[PDB]
């Protein structure tokens, strides 16, 4: 009679369909998802430093836009900026705006330290009724709009040396004023000009007397430029006219902050990856959530699914 | 597939069987049963989670990098942004693509593997005691009860004891 | 005596020799080539559309050189500039040309809609003889030459809206003059200049007095400029003299229209895949004859041929 | 290679076989014949077809991208334009190249398989009725006509029909 | 690994077969012995020879190229820069990875594959006369003197000349 | 009685570890290393034609600043720019310094060919005290300062046309005065300007009077600009003033020179692989040692090690 002995191996009832090299669609016993597409819609607290712009824009709480004020000396791994911002000062643009924005981001603090300009020959501390802090007419926090000293202007020539140990970044700009009303009102002058230099630097901006289109009811504006100062060198401003003066620097550091633009919500949880969609879980080594991202996130993949079989090929009974 | 025993010389897998990936099953004098194999189960399962250990939680840390949209119309330095970004994902996409189907064509193949490995080490010991039936069944050509069909299953099958009844059997006419 | 079965396999008299991890070179049974390395040599005209542009590069028939007046708001898929190209209205250049012709091309159309701008103060619809339009002195079509009235020229100040659902392509600019024999004959003073801003932007241009090396016997210059303006946003024109005004609008599209610099022949036919050898086929997923590409194409490798074993190793008698 | 049977215990191929890529050939009482095995041979050619599916007519399209010539010298950014085109040129080209390296290693093992799994398959078709002579063929040991051949390659023969006859033969003096 | 006797049914490697990476050990009449197989040692050595060819002294050249280091921060232009860079180097890295691990898998696999191809043309030469104890060794049932072990290595051991002995070894009782 | 014969295969008493897709750890009987690793540190003079820089930018070496005469005319595979490097003639800057650096990089040599500028109206070849060559107040070697002649300065206007083969590189600059203490001493007016134009291409320049942060005890700068002139086009030279001329072109080259920021020593010794810690070997395919790399070389890779199993796996005895 004897006996029989059969060598087998497991079967499920449910398989699942996965690619192989040679066959787009074989069932195997089980496979796990590689690729997240999901968020939960809200970005983590945690563990990364959140700054919520809220209606600010990095570069309005740079420069010092009013309602930007409860931004000053903040830091952050990730600035988060908010479809809905907007601009309530000086009507300005930033040549090169993007290069700007960047460099801050990634320096990734807006800790400001004042200086004392010799600014004689000038007023100081112009205002206007476009950019009103604390119900009164003001102006953005760090610059100094520099206006006449009694129908009179000579030729500023201010220096300022970087014996710190970092790189000094200042913020600076020029007005371009909207007729003779504005020309001959502040100045005192037909013509005006702002040069920026260092050792290793120069900067020279000209105003430009026009009308532009009414940005909240303003029809001038201010261009914004930049110089870095690094340790051993120094600043020097030559202005004739029309300088928007710092107050001061910011420090430049370096490290891994960022910005995103972002209207997900906070939330008060942790995720190690951040995506404009909201954070992701970041056990799978790929995702098809956004191809923005920060912090340790799976890499961004076009595909919607790709599984890997965690067993054996199944053949049902 | 590559070795021919699941989807090849076995029929079918075994859906009652719940304890383990591979075993055996039996008929003889008290019943016909169902024992799982644990050695080729874990050696299966090992495998798959080294493939695990290398891709789950395995994530690499970027922070500042490019910028990924627009809403201003710039030309040759944003189409630049742009191509560099794309380039990347293609490339990405391809790596996830042909990395899920080399794994998936090798899980179904060191799987199979592992049934044959059991298929072949059972067959070896039991020596001229029983004849390969070409399904992964074996006719064993002896009284061969629980605790002899165990003594396979646990590698202690001694075929001397059987040899002389096997033989017998086998060479008949 | 019984009988003898014997397992075996096929073999070709006609190997072919392939790669493998193990081996450079194996002989299989038969294999497939990966890498497309011909081109029949022409442009099919199917199925994307195709703009060859014969004499005119894309900014030529953009500004509207006489010559390229049949392309007047044409559209494409991919437009096609030629060896042979000339320009043959009055000189200019374009400061970043590349992004200009980069803008357009991906815009994909030339659609243009006059606009009246309110010029008065101003000769307007300037001409000159390097610029024969229907053999009489012309200029762009699309720029509108703007001059003096009467030995006099105020300062212009036109305002243009955007209330369109697209982003506006404005094309204006500046003329240099050669010396003073065209700084008092077409502005009637000493001095010019140009402001063309937005609610966002400002561009500001100075004209420059001074010959040029002669190109088609002119030794003056134009400087060619543009500004995108977004829905709910303005133009405004400030000019003092030497403007180059636009006369309207281009539409700007986003899609999937690009440029390429070939010489190749438009075929009747019909080909996905398009470089600048002529279009290919993308049955295979390399290529090798052109790292530009237009289409669904294989993606350009630098191997001349990769042979994928189609049957097994070839193992003759 | 990885199987040892195309190029290894078959010592070649048979030119001869037109119609199949799998076979089998036989000398008995009635004379010698080929024939091809359909079941082998569309196993290896659909795992063929397999990879063709994945590398033939699926290319991406791709439209406006950056400039890849340049007649001005320009620096900085031409600089980068080239070099992310260089930098993605190598990466699919090294693609490329280790895809047919893979791929053609792995086709050659899984048709040497194949071969492989019709050799084991009819071994133990024919159990105790003919010997394994180590260079793909079996000495059968009883007389088996071309019906009976039939039988072994259509999987309908029946070696308890044989065995009194083979096992004589066999295990003679 | 996936064959099953490296590491597998062979229990451990021979630390003094230092002429050869497989080889047969033997016991007989005339004492105990090691000798070394040429053929499957080349086999496995030709093959690895084959990855390092790919590998080894292959490189390619590149001239100017984008500055990678910067002392100046400058903001879009330098991001650009520095993501391109950054981005080559994690697919170059992910490249290396993979190769290495899916190139020590297979000849982890091919050198496993040789050692049963040994095995398996050892088998089927001694036919009859001799059995697989399961560990790689075959139990041989004839007189095999030093010469006639020579004779298996060689592959001229004709099995004919012992069958009757080793028949009446085997089936005895 | 019979024999025994077994199978087997050989060990090592010292295997090494490897990795592969299914364990991270497996022993192996050899393996070779994929990562290089380690240089020799020191850069191989042969077999590329190496250009230590020693205390000169390229930059310098090109205006010829007077310590780096020596560089004139010379050619290079790699130019090699040591962190010692300074400057020691007029300060000055240039505007994308790092486009220029890497064109002339890329061309690969400093071929010089002086030209005779038709120079009537003004004293050329002007010098400081700051710029000392051969213990004499000098200048840049390959600039001409431009002055007045006798308290008069008319509008210069020199042409120059390219009929050689190869595009022309042409250097030249402006020069910033201090005050008015060097604005009517070297130009006999209250006013200058600079136009370099072709027939495709026009830069114009406007001086600026203004003290910068003394470099070397100077205060006033000088900026670089450049113009590449095509075969059959003409450079075109109008200046009114502040003109730092060329005295005539440098050949452009095409071919695989470049430039690399090292300390290390150039040594007597052959490698194809020039990285900035040092030559390294290239035999094999990737290297962990820089990113920055010349010639015939490993490519970069993150990880430290990674070793090819040259052998079967270990199993001990
Ligand atoms: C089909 O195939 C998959 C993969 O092989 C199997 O799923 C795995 O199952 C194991 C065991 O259940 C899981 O292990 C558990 O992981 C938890 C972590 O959760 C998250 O993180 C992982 C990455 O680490 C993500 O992949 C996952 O999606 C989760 O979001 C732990 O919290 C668990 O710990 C608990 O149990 C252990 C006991 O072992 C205790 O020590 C702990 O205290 C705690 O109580 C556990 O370690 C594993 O996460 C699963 N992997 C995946 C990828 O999902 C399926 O089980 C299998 N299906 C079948 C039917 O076999
Ligand atoms: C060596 O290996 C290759 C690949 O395995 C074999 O070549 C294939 O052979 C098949 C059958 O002859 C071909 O199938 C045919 O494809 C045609 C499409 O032509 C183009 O497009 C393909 C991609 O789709 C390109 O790869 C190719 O280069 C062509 O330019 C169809 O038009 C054919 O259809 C005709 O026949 C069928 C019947 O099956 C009818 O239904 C139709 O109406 C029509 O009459 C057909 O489908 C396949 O294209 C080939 N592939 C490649 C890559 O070339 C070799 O045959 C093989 N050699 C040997 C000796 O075996
Ligand atoms: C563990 O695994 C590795 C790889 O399989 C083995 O190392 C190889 O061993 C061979 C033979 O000893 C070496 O071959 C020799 O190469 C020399 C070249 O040297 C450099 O260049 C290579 C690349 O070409 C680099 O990889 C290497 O690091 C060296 O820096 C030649 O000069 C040698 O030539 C000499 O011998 C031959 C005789 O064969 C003569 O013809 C010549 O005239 C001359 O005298 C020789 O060709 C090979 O370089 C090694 N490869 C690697 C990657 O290191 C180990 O041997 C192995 N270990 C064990 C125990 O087996
Ligand atoms: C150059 O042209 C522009 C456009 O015509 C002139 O600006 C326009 O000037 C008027 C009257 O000065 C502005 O009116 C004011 O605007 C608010 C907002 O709507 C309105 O409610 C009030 O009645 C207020 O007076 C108008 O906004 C402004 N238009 C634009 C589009 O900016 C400009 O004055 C001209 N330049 C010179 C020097 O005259
Ligand atoms: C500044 O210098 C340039 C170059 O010397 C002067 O331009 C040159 O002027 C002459 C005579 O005015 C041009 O001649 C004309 O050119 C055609 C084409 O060959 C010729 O056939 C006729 O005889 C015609 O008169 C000449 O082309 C032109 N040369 C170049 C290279 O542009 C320019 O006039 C000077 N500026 C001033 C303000 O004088
Ligand atoms: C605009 O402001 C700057 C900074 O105050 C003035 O430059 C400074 O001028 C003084 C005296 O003219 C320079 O002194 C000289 O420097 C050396 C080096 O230390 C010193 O040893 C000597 O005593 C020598 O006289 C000083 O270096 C310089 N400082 C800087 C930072 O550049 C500049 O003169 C002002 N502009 C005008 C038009 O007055
Ligand atoms: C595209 O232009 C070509 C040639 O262009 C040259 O034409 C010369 C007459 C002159 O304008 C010169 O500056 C320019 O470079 C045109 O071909 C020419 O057509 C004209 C008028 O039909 C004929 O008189 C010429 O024989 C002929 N020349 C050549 C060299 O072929 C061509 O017509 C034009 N194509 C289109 C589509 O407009
Ligand atoms: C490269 O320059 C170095 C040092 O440069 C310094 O030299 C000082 C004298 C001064 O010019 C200072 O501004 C500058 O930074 C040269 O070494 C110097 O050589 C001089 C003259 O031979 C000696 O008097 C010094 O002792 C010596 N100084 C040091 C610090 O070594 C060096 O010669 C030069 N190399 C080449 C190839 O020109
Ligand atoms: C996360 O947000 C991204 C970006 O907004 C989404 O991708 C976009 O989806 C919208 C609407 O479906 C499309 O109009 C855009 O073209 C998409 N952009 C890109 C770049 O793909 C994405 O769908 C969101 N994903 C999840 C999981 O919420
Ligand atoms: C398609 O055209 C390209 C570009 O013109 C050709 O590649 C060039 O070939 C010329 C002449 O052989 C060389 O001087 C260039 O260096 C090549 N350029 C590049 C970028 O490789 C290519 O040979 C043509 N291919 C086919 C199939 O016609
Ligand atoms: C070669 O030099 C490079 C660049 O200087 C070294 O990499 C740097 O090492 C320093 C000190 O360890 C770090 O502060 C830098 O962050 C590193 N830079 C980068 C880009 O990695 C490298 O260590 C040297 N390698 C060898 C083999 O000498
Ligand atoms: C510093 C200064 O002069 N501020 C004045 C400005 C400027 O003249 C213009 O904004 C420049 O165009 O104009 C005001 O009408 C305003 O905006 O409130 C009054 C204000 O005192
Ligand atoms: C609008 C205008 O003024 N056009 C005139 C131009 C310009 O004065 C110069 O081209 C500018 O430099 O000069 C002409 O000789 C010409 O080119 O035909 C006469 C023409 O009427
Ligand atoms: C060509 C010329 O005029 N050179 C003179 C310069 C320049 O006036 C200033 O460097 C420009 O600011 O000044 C000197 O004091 C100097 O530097 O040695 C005297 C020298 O003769
Ligand atoms: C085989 O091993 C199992 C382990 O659970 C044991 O319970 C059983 O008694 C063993 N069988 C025999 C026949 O010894
Ligand atoms: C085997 O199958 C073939 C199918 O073509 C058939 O023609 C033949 O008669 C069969 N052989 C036997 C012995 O039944
Ligand atoms: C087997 O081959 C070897 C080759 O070295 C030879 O020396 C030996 O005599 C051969 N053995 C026999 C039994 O012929």
């Amino acid at each position: 009679p004897g006996a029989t002995l059969c060598l087998g191996h497991h079967a499920v009832p449910n398989g699942t369909i996965v690619k192989t090299i040679t066959n787009d669609q074989i069932e195997v016993t089980n496979a796990t998802e590689l690729v997240q597409s999901s968020s939960t819609g809200e970005i983590c607290d945690s563990p990364h430093q959140i700054l919520d712009g809220e209606n600010c824009t990095l570069i309005d709480a740079l420069l010092g836009d009013p309602q930007c004020d409860g931004f000053q000396n903040k830091k952050w791994d990730l600035f988060v900026e908010r479809s809905k911002a907007y601009s309530n000062c000086y009507p300005y643009d930033v040549p090169d705006y993007a290069s700007l924005r960047s460099l801050v981001a990634s320096s990734g603090t807006l800790e400001f330290n004042n200086e004392s300009f010799n600014w004689t020959g000038v007023t100081q501390n112009g205002t206007s009724s476009a950019c009103i802090r604390r119900s009164n007419n003001s102006f953005f926090s760090r610059l100094n709009w520099l206006t006449h000293l009694k129908f009179k202007y000579p030729a500023l020539n201010v220096t300022m040396p970087n014996n710190e140990k970092f790189d000094k970044l200042y913020i600076w700009g020029v007005h371009h004023p909207v007729t003779d009303n504005d020309q001959i009102f502040p100045y005192a002058q037909a013509s005006g000009r702002i040069t920026v230099s260092t050792k290793r630097s120069q900067q020279t901006v000209i105003p430009n007397i026009g009308s532009r289109p009414r940005v909240r009811n303003i029809p001038s504006r201010i261009s914004i430029y930049w110089t870095i100062v690094k340790p051993g060198d120094i600043l020097l401003i030559n202005s004739t006219g029309n300088l928007i003066a710092p107050r001061g620097y910011f420090k430049i550091r370096s490290g891994k902050s960022s910005i995103m633009r972002s209207d997900a919500p906070i939330g008060k949880c942790n995720s190690e990856c951040i995506t404009p969609n909201g954070s992701i879980p970041n056990d799978k080594p790929f995702q098809n959530v956004n191809r923005i991202t920060y912090g340790a996130c799976p890499r961004y993949v076009k595909q919607n699914t790709l599984k890997l079989a965690t067993g054996m090929r199944n053949v049902p009974e | 597939g590559i070795f021919g025993a699941i989807a090849g010389f076995i029929e079918n897998g075994w859906e009652g069987m719940v304890d383990g990936w591979y075993g055996f099953r039996h008929q003889n004098s008290e019943g016909i049963g169902q024992a799982a194999d644990l050695k080729s189960t874990q050696a299966a399962i090992d495998q798959i989670n080294g493939k695990l250990n290398r891709l789950i939680g395995k994530t690499n840390e970027k922070f500042h990098q490019i910028e990924k949209e627009f809403s201003e119309v710039e030309g040759r330095i944003q189409d630049l942004e742009k191509y560099v970004e794309d380039t990347k994902i293609d490339l990405w996409s391809y790596n996830a693509e042909l990395l899920v189907a080399l794994e998936n064509q090798h899980t179904i193949d060191l799987t199979d593997s592992e049934m044959n490995k059991l298929f072949e080490k059972t067959k070896k010991q039991l020596r001229e005691n029983a004849e390969d039936m070409g399904n992964g069944c074996f006719k064993i050509y002896h009284k061969c009860d629980n605790a002899c069909i165990g003594s396979i299953r646990n590698g202690t099958y001694d075929h001397d004891v059987y040899r002389d009844e096997a033989l017998n059997n086998r060479f008949q006419i």
